[PDB]
DNA sequence: GGATTTTCGCT
DNA sequence: TTCAATCCACGCACCCATGAAGAGGCGGACAGCGAAAATCC
DNA sequence: CGTAGCTGAGGACCACCAGTACTTTTTTGAATTTTT
DNA sequence: GTACTGGTGGTCCTCAGCTACGTTTTTTGTCGCACTCTTCATGGGTGCGTGGATTGAA
């Protein structure tokens, strides 16, 4: 339980009608998880949460013309991701004070 | 006699016999180098820290870097890292500047102090280089360690001196007959760097004698 | 199961919440501070004037996450509550329950019998780590009357008895409250559990952790499916939303003045992070309230072994379970309600 | 909007609710629309994709007063309250009342009288509207028929009674309801009934009316505390409102077949909208749902006058203040529950 | 280490102020060198520990701070049941008989 | 893993004839005709084989030759058509110890003893493995003669002094080990028939397969010693004909028995080559199939990824390093850490 | 493009090679511009981003000739070859001579003769050169000592011996050195040697022509399979190449001292150029460095004759050769190593 | 004829 | 005369497919309703 | 106000195209408050 | 042939703004009672580092 997971997408916008693919793609990914890149999200879900995901993502978009990966870290993620640039994210285990 | 200076050795080599002594005969007989991680640290470190052509005439103090040393009484060639020039009356004057000042040289690594030798016996030779060539009295020594940020200074007495003309004396004769020696590996020796060769389970084990005819019976 | 969901919380006034998808994003004249994902909370909990979007209030309120507002010093202010989900069978059991007295004075029993087991033993505990500090004798007097109690409420069968003895164990006790502090004695205004709603110092830690507690049970009782703030055990009294936290009082004593009593000792808070009014009244620092919020998380964070089957659990599932189990003795699958005894 | 019935109705879209001093104020676009008072008040019932103002919230949640928030339609969203007045007590009466069946008794023939009622005064209001083809005397037949039925049930005492006079006057209805539509009555009218996957046009769109109002009393129950799945004269089981269709059966009458009437008349619905799949089911098309629910919308911002109250109204107001009274009966104002009724 | 983990980095430079193309080209070849692309502005690599840490070393030394993004995912070493593709962007796989 | 030798890296095999092997950074790119068809970071390969014609960059080889990544040229079938090979390193000390060793002949047989009863060893416990798990099968008791047999002959070659005599050994143990290993068809028809040896032209099948294996082994043991640091041209055994990669033959003495036929011969047994594949033009021996051939490279690479636990160092190591670590113990008996080297005795 | 001992060099850059037919072919563009007959080669050497052709280094490979490839400033870069690799004898016959005396000193009269020669006519030539600047006696005194002092080494049989005829023949050549220069004598005064941290200006820049040299010489070594590492006067040690050191003593001079002091006389530079040290150590520019390194280039591209073979070939080919006809001494019909006896 | 029993589409 | 590295079993530390509980809704088997329509007497 | 569709105006990523280049010292560098 | 620096253009992503709406819910006799959906908890593998018995020497 509690994996963090990666998602990254790369839809081709500009074939015949890309944009709707990529807008629906942007919201539906942004349902699930956090901001932390163009084109590069994390989330922290559940096994069975994770594959409604998956099931939800892979109709919306249209195979055979864009790229979507999938990775999974594991339970104890602190340790693997790490940060050096200008783009702070929010680690959702914080106190959470605003 | 370029001959007797061609045939120096070089000052991390001094550093390293005092170690798994080994690792000297491994880097400087059969010429032999890998890279851990603390090896790319640290040359990182000595690059970034070190470049030439400049100086700082501050007027509090003068520091150089990258200064070539040659010792002739313990045959030691070697680049000092990190010279400090400071304002005193019974100094000597250095070349090429006005004034007079006194000489401390400073050499930085990379890691906690270490309990034993290994880094002194180093700092000690660089005193005697300078101690050649500037001929003055050195009896001070800073470190500039990295992990803490900070200096440690270590004052030097002659049984310093005696231990590493000794040590130098036998590490150089090591040279006349090329035999790499051994020594009891223990735990400390695992993030050698040169372990892909060093192999320690191959030093206190049993002979193959014993071993290719015991599975022979059968 | 259930592992321990997050909680969100908001200070600065003037923001605004607003629901987009399933996320969950905070304004203030159109400026996004932040969007969170909305299937991994637990609670959410705001600080001065914030406002919610009825979309949003809608879903948390179908989806089991519990909205709460709060102000300044704590004091409670609509809770977000949703509708009936059904199980209306467990209900009828819960509602023919009350209003008979035998019952409510077996489970009267109970709860107050985990009380008085809690707040003895932690005394006995406290007097073994380090005896030197306090007089080791009186702690164990108090012990043994304690433990004579507790068989005068196991051989109990009316609800009026009970509440008198109440007093026994809300004055048995108060006596040893004010040597319970070790540091900074003189610097915390400390007059034990003399307490004072309109805050005399100290007590303002004591308001808000009572106040957390209470909400945390609430929720945790309401996913299931009942409510218990007055109910079978508690008085008929309006205004006195306590059975609620009765079902923890078992941890009121236990995990909100043990909570307290180890931030005092670990020197963490310091006096400057209070102040008074003109009047009298007792506020706390905001970076005060950051520093106990995040220790409250961290605490809460922490994991332990349940007594009954062992299987490794965290503490913020103490209430929760402690719901659960209520459900299935109603259902009559045990005797009676085993409480949380430490 | 402020019924007599303490309780507030805002209904119109995008009226932002707000505070000024110790009044509510109600904002269209920017302006001050509307201003009202909180001293009397006792809960605020609000429809649309809106706000509250954070004061708003609040100032109501320490004096005894309920936001509840719905949307346009009626969909119980959600409900915002401190420590929670006035439903603890009286969800515990209905049970108890649940429990019992005398009271049970009475509450159903209570119903059942208001249902006999508006069907009777229903066919005399039809045989007056058109007295040039029909049926005069027969309707007067079965109107003296159901005279005599409604004195029957108000001389109740028993549930199987009142179960047994139900499924009759059922039968009698369907019967006599034939005859009753106007225009297009050769097209697809009905001789059998189903409460099961409907055969016949008009049955089917007397389902889908049902699942409407459905919807409208279940949301109607929860704007005010009541419970669902327990009702008075059908009996408790899990997963069916019984209280809900105990209501429906009440007002199946002028909100249901009506609008029946009203839509298969005037020729404002085809038989190009209506299917058949193998069993008699009528798939209603898409265009056709839409204009059925267009309609209803229409329908319910009609105005008419509360029988009881006397108060002007909207029709999709008629449930929940209807429902409203329900509660005052179990809060012991309220002596009886007449929804259409003399006394 | 010695463990041949499979390393993933996203890169995000800024090319509308004065340190844009330069920048971008140069962590783009710096980032390249040690491994393929699979999409474009993120990038994965087979890799031991040292190899790592000079990638590190150098790309924390390149771009400029306070103005940039650079993360780094160490999936571990039993990497071959993690990795979830979808979509029809194929990239080649060092730990496989390889033949071309 | 404790020892951590070294890791095992890849292998790329190249096929599609008339490419280009350029070099972008550290990147190799295979180019053809300005279209790419591939490109693969350079640390994160061992050696790079070609096949038919396909050229080299100068920069690409100047730069895989300072890096131990060894490069191959193949026409067809395995030839040792072109290498390539870089410049020396600065490691005196172990290359005069090698060149003044091979001039002594009684240090040459103080190895060649060691060379060959490893060898030997190889050989019996191997045809003792086949024979205990296949009872209903062969003479059950012409394994076990050649089994004593072999265990009689190697103590006597532990106990030779001149290099004749070993020469001699050694041959009368090829022949006595290959008059059985002729039987050896167990789940195949008789075209995978041993009927001798033919050198140049792979005539017959199983011949077809030897040689792959062989010229695939001996272009293993090559770079692992010239990475190791030693010269592999001259050597501790065989008649110094010049020019020959004479310490590869030397070192692959060992495992050849146990690490390439046994390989051809579980390929056979399996069933997971077919008779069809291969064919044959108006003379051209035996040539295999662009199929066969892909399959022949997947079950290698495959089959070099076990791990096993070394004899005398006593680690879990993979398969593919053993030419490794061999030639790795082999340097440093010259130092004089140990008594004698080690064979790997399987 | 030339031809020199069985031996194929391309030293002009950017220039493809092919086969065709049975010959090699130079491109440059889909131009030919040469073809050349591969009956009787024995290797190729090339020096350009060429990259051959996998037609001919099949050929080759198959015909027994290994091939090189440099770059076009003489670095070594790779070396193709089959089986054979052909120095395997050779560097047999290197190690076996590494280890006694009489061969080794032999070696080392062979060096030294050439040396001693060179640096004797250099002399000479500068006395007739110029008249007015120069002190003739001493130079023509210094010639005799030479001509007997080389006389002398002829006929030299032990390592100790040679070794201080060398140390004299090195005083007698410093001590004459310094008035070589006859301009900017400001600052570019030659009154020692120093190799380890060079002082005082011209020093360091005699010391950095050596290092070139030698790693020029290294190359070459490299080329015919002679193992730079394992010299012969010079006793071998880890990290240094001592053959190269043996190698570049005949070349040392007129190759670095000349280019060096026609650096100086012709006013090439200027020694603002040089940046000072506070031990007294000496270090250069990069401006000057580089400049340093195009005049040297340039001057690789000078055309000359071989005094012993006679053709007209370019400077940078001169350590090379040599170093070819070395490697012909160790197997080979050379009577004995020839030197550099340049006139 | 007359209990009465079944048949039969609604709560 | 005690010894001094070696393998060897050996345990131990988590993971995972899957198989069995509570909430839930499904159709059937009797409850019913009164006529009617005979069904029979 | 949340949910959809629609444009737009930008900041990122990368594939090419073209033009002036191509040789450097020697010594340095980690280890049980973890190192697979 | 590479490594490095300019420039060009085509193609990906995110915010900004405008326009129209918002949600589409095919029954309900009672009574246990065999079925289904959803969701939490275990007897198999699969390693992965380690003390306990074994003897050839000093
Ligand atoms: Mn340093």
């Amino acid at each position: 339980g509690s994996m963090l997971v990666l998602i990254t997408y790369d839809v081709q916008t500009s074939s015949m009608g890309g944009t709707k693919r990529l807008r629906k793609v942007a919201k539906a990914c942004q349902n699930y998880g956090q901001r932390v890149q163009n084109s590069v999200f994390e989330c922290i879900v559940d096994s069975t949460q994770l594959t409604s995901l998956k099931l939800e993502l892979t109709s919306l978009i249209d195979e055979e013309k864009d790229s979507l990966r999938i990775y999974r870290l594991g339970n104890n993620y602190k340790t693997k991701v790490e940060h050096i640039g200008a783009k702070p994210s929010i680690d959702l285990e914080d106190p959470l004070i605003f | 006699a370029s001959n007797e200076e061609d045939r120096y050795l070089m000052l991390s080599g001094l550093q390293h016999f005092q170690f798994c002594k080994r690792q000297w005969a491994l880097i400087h007989i059969e010429q032999q180098w890998e890279e851990n991680v603390r090896t790319i640290e640290g040359q990182h470190l000595h690059k970034k820290a070190d470049q030439p052509f400049m100086k700082e005439k501050r007027g509090s103090k003068l520091t150089v870097r990258a200064m070539p040393i040659q010792s002739k009484n313990l045959q030691i060639s070697g680049i000092c890292d990190v010279v400090e020039f400071v304002q005193d009356s019974e100094g000597i004057e250095l070349s090429g500047v006005s004034g007079s000042y006194k000489a401390f040289p400073v050499e930085y690594k990379r890691g906690k102090p270490k309990k034993g030798d290994e880094d002194i016996v180093q700092l000690v030779a660089q005193a005697m280089c300078l101690e050649e060539m500037l001929v003055c009295r050195i009896d001070k020594g800073y470190l500039f360690y990295n992990e803490i940020k900070h200096r440690v200074e270590v004052p030097i007495t002659d049984a310093l001196r005696d231990k590493v003309v000794q040590m130098a004396k036998e590490m150089h004769h090591y040279y006349e007959n090329r035999h790499t020696p051994k020594v009891k590996t223990g735990p400390f020796c695992n993030n050698c760097s040169l372990q892909s060769i060093c192999l320690p389970k191959l030093m206190n084990k049993r002979s193959v004698k014993r071993y290719i005819e015991g599975r022979l019976s059968e | 199961m259930k592992k321990l969901l997050n909680t969100l919380y908001v200070t600065q006034p003037d923001t605004y919440l607003s629901l987009d998808g399933d996320n969950v994003v905070l304004l203030k004249e159109q400026e996004k501070l932040g969007r969170l994902p909305l299937h991994n909370l637990e609670a959410i909990v705001g600080f001065g004037y914030t406002g919610a979007s009825p979309a949003l209030m809608g879903y948390c309120a179908e989806r089991n996450i519990s909205i709460t507002f709060l102000t300044k010093n704590g004091r409670f202010l609509a809770r977000v509550v949703g509708e009936s989900r059904g199980n209306v069978v467990l209900r009828k059991t819960q509602y023919r329950i009350s209003e008979n007295d035998q019952e409510s004075t077996k489970i009267a029993r109970n709860f107050i019998t985990g009380k008085v087991y809690n707040s003895k033993w932690m005394l006995e505990r406290m007097t073994r780590e380090h005896p030197l500090r306090v007089n080791v004798e009186q702690f164990k007097a108090t012990s043994q009357l304690l433990s004579v109690m507790m068989q005068e409420i196991r051989n109990c069968d009316s609800l009026e008895s009970l509440r008198g003895w109440e007093g026994q164990a809300a004055i048995n006790y108060n006596k040893v409250f004010d040597q319970m502090i070790l540091q900074q004695k003189e610097e915390f205004a400390f007059h034990g559990r003399s307490r004072r709603p309109p805050k005399d110092n100290v007590n303002a830690m004591l308001s808000f952790a009572y106040t957390l507690l209470a909400n945390d049970v609430a929720a945790a009782l309401e996913t299931v499916g009942l409510d218990a703030y007055v109910g079978f055990m508690h008085q008929d009294r309006p205004g006195r939303a306590s059975l609620a936290l009765d079902l923890m009082e078992e941890l009121r004593g236990l995990y909100a003045d043990r909570f307290v009593l180890s931030l005092i000792n670990r020197k963490e808070m310091t006096a400057d992070g209070f102040y008074k009014k003109e009047n009298g009244a007792v506020l706390m620092t905001d970076e005060a309230r950051k520093t106990f919020l995040k220790a409250w998380q961290t605490k809460k964070q922490e994991k332990i072994t349940h007594p009954y089957l062992g299987e490794k659990m965290s503490w913020g599932l103490v209430p929760y379970v402690q719901a659960l189990l209520l459900a299935r003795f109603l259902r009559g699958d045990l005797d009676e309600y085993p409480p949380f005894l430490w």
